[PDB]
């Protein structure tokens, strides 16, 4: 017995949340590219090892492991549908505000995300055919958007390098700027958490199913875990470690949440409709939680 | 809300000819149209799918394709079973409307009526009330028109008109007009004639009825 | 194969609710979306909503929202409509079909009519009516037998009697106020009917009348 | 394709876009044109 609130789309408070997301993901980019240069974003380009790992782990792991999630927890069909396209999606731009707060060379980690959306565009309908048989025999090859996926990735790179280029041009603006964007960030995160708990309301009870939290809480931390043993076993540097793991363990489930509403009713993705806003806590946590374990590590190394 | 509009509300066949049911949609709609087909007896069957794509069980002889706001259904040799009502269905937009109109006939020749009048009865009078009908029997074309003279005084308001669908042994129909009055005022207009007129026929038929 | 039954006809006073059954069967039902589709008299069809027997999610139309509540009872695999408060202004046939994987109706049930009509059950009044002072026989004649009065829509009337089955015609009811009227027409070789009686038999199984009455010559 | 949607990186609803003009969110959302949806009949069948 799901049922959605009467009024979800159409609201005045699910328009609110959308545009203080707009806003929070606007004032993140800038504040988040106001520490990057060129000319290291111009010679992570011109060495493209880490590039390479980052994106063989990413489309190697990530789509591996829900579909392995997704045959050991004996979940539905449509419930295996689910997580597969969330590990098929693109790595999100969570992951560089994540690598910021573990000091973690947030050139490559630009970089990386840019390249992983554009590969993603490329080669990630061939990544759900070729995981989906067995599941779904439809096509939903058509319903990945593709002209909004490069429209997004220039829309987020405009403010990263308008920040770029605010500090490398005059640097005065960084103290005034920096901090009234951290600001705006903290007042928007909140209001985003408020706004998203009074809309969703008590129909997160119908969505958080034993086996959905349990997939939903593994795969983000598998990515991470996977994401560091691969890039340690590269032999990359202890700074590129933490960034291609907290790049390939965080994901965009937006698309998730978008080609599964195109390609079927909302009743029979009922509820599992909720399942991008669980990743989503859930990989919050974990990044926090490994935040906070890095710094305690980080002050024991003094 | 899209409007389905379809040109014809009744259709002439005969047999072993094919009828082209068109339909048309206020907006377009890019291929995402219904067929329908209700048989006298109720027993709605879906025919034509996403335009183009027959439902498993129907005749290979059901076709018919469109895009943008024009559709067709065609049905190449008609048999006696192919006879029934057809709806055309949207569902491109929520509301999911139909079209709601489109009946098929057999065609034959034309026929006039067998005109009759009947005067009331006299239990009908002690009764208190009055009615007169006349009978229109075994014409083809179903959308002719009655009348009532009643010594000039050509009246609609309480007329009613029953229908008879097409037979077998035939593809005539029938007629049931009937005027409906009470006491007091059925002698007060002395005689009455029903007025049939057929477009076929260049003039009308009159049958007179006199209370003497 | 999949068949659909319905509940049957169905006769409520304005303002008082009324329920309608679904009986589905010849496949799992809890995987496919059954919609319900009112029919006017005229014949007019509008789509009322749909509901998923798997969880019952439901959607209806933005005009039949008020009235229209819909269960499916998983259990026995018979979806449910109710109508709540029914004006005059709704009747007739409504149907219930099982949406096929993609947006089409696949297959429907045979329709369920409700009429909604504060009138009791009434006996037909019959009146016959033979042919006034024209007396133009030619070949044949053209006789007839009405009645009217009658509140549920139940009646037949066969002549049984010179009938010859055909050169029969019956024709539908029609509501002047309330009460039904029908009337029904039979043709007669010219010098039987003055010297053989005909008769016309009208049965009303609703109220457990028969009548059957001859009708005497004009003059 | 039939998707349209400017996906935001910090979205989880289908509404959370990157359009100007939040058309998503008005009574007419028109960022998917793909009426003919699969009810997929074995979706809850394991296997």
């Amino acid at each position: 017995n799901f049922t959605l609130p009467p009024n979800f789309g159409k609201r005045p408070t699910d328009l609110a949340l959308s545009v203080i997301l707009v806003f929070m993901l606007f004032f993140i980019m800038l504040s988040l590219g106001c520490t990057m240069e060129f000319s290291k974003i111009k010679a992570h380009l011109w060495k493209p090892k880490g590039l390479a790992i980052a994106l063989v782990a990413q489309y190697g792991i990530m789509p591996l492991t829900a579909f392995v999630l997704g045959k050991v927890f004996r979940l539905k069909n449509i419930e295996a549908l689910a997580i597969l396209v969330c590990g098929c999606s693109p790595g999100g731009n969570l992951s560089n505000v994540f690598s910021l707060a573990m000091k973690g060379d947030m050139n490559l980690s630009i970089v990386m995300t840019t390249c992983s959306t554009f590969c993603a565009l490329g080669m990630m309908p061939l990544l759900l055919y070729i995981y989906s048989r067995g599941i779904y025999d439809g096509d939903l090859k058509d319903k990945v958007p593709y002209k909004g996926i490069v429209i997004s990735l220039v829309l987020v790179l405009i403010p990263c390098t308008i920040g770029i280029v605010l500090k490398s041009k005059r640097p005065q603006y960084m103290r005034y700027v920096i901090k009234g964007g951290m600001i705006i960030i903290l007042l928007c995160s909140v209001a985003v958490t408020v706004l998203s708990a009074i809309n969703v309301g008590k129909s997160i009870m119908f969505a958080m199913t034993p086996l959905l939290i349990a997939t939903s809480s593994l795969m983000p931390f598998i990515g991470f875990l996977l994401g560091y043993v691969l890039s340690a076993l590269f032999c990359l540097n202890g700074r590129c470690r933490r960034t291609v793991s907290m790049e390939t363990g965080c994901q965009n489930v937006q698309l998730c949440s978008t080609i599964l509403n195109v390609a079927f009713p909302p009743e029979v993705i009922g509820p599992l409709f909720f399942f991008p806003l669980l990743y989503m806590i859930f990989q919050l946590g974990e990044g926090l939680l490994l935040i906070a374990i890095f710094w305690c590590y980080e002050k024991f190394k003094t | 809300d899209i409007v389905m509009t379809q040109t014809t509300s009744s259709l002439s066949a005969s047999l072993g000819d094919r009828v082209t049911i068109s339909c048309r949609a206020s907006q377009d709609i890019s291929n995402y149209l219904n067929w329908y087909q209700q048989k006298p007896d109720g027993t709605v069957r879906v025919l034509i799918y996403y335009t183009s794509r027959l439902h498993s069980g129907v005749p290979s002889r059901f076709s018919g394709s469109g895009s943008g706001t024009d559709f067709s259904l065609t049905i190449s040799n008609l048999e006696p079973e192919d006879i029934a009502t057809y709806y055309c269905q949207q569902y491109s937009k929520f509301p999911w409307t139909f079209g709601g109109g489109t009946k098929l006939e057999i065609k034959r020749a034309d026929a006039a009526p067998t005109v009759s009048i009947f005067p009331p009865s006299s239990e009908q009078l002690t009764s208190g009330g009055a009615s007169v009908v006349c009978f229109l029997n075994n014409f083809y074309p179903k959308d002719i028109n009655v009348k009532w003279k009643i010594d000039g005084s050509e009246r609609q308001n309480g007329v009613l008109n029953s229908w008879t669908d097409q037979d077998s042994k035939d593809s005539t129909y029938s007629m049931s007009s009937t005027l409906t009055l009470t006491k007091d005022e059925y002698e007060r207009h002395n005689s009455y004639t029903c007025e049939a007129t057929h477009k076929t026929s260049t003039s009308p038929i009159v049958k007179s009825f006199n209370r003497n | 194969e999949v068949q659909l039954q319905e509940s049957g006809p169905e006769l409520v006073k304005p303002g008082d609710s009324v329920k309608m059954s679904c009986k589905a069967s010849g496949y799992t039902f809890t995987d496919y979306y059954m919609d319900w589709v009112k029919q006017n008299h005229g014949k007019s069809l509008e789509w009322i909503g749909y509901i998923y027997p798997y969880n019952g999610g439901t959607n209806y139309n933005q005009k039949f929202k008020g009235k229209a509540t819909l269960t499916v009872d998983k259990s026995s695999s018979t979806a449910y409509m109710e109508l709540h408060s029914l004006t005059s202004e709704d009747s007739a046939v409504y149907y219930c079909a099982r949406r096929g994987r993609f947006p089409w109706l696949a297959y429907w049930g045979q329709g369920t009519l409700v009429t909604v009509s504060a009138a009791k059950t009434t006996p037909p009044s019959v009146y016959p009516l033979a042919p006034g002072c024209g007396d133009t026989t030619g070949s044949s004649v053209t006789l007839g037998c009405l009645v009217k009065g009658y509140f549920p829509e139940s009646v037949t009337v066969t002549w049984n009697s010179g009938s010859l089955s055909s050169s029969v015609h019956t024709f539908p009811a029609l509501l002047q106020s309330g009460l039904y009227t029908m009337s029904s027409s039979v043709t007669v070789p010219s010098s039987t009917w003055p010297s053989q009686t005909v008769t016309c038999s009208v049965a009303h199984p609703a109220s457990s009348t028969t009548v059957d009455k001859k009708l005497e010559p004009s003059g | 394709g039939t998707n349209l949607s400017v996906p935001n990186p910090l979205g989880f609803f289908p509404d959370h876009q990157l359009d100007p003009a939040f058309k998503a969110n008005s009574e007419n959302p028109d960022w998917d044109l793909n009426p003919h949806k699969d009810n997929w009949p074995d979706a809850n069948k394991v296997g």
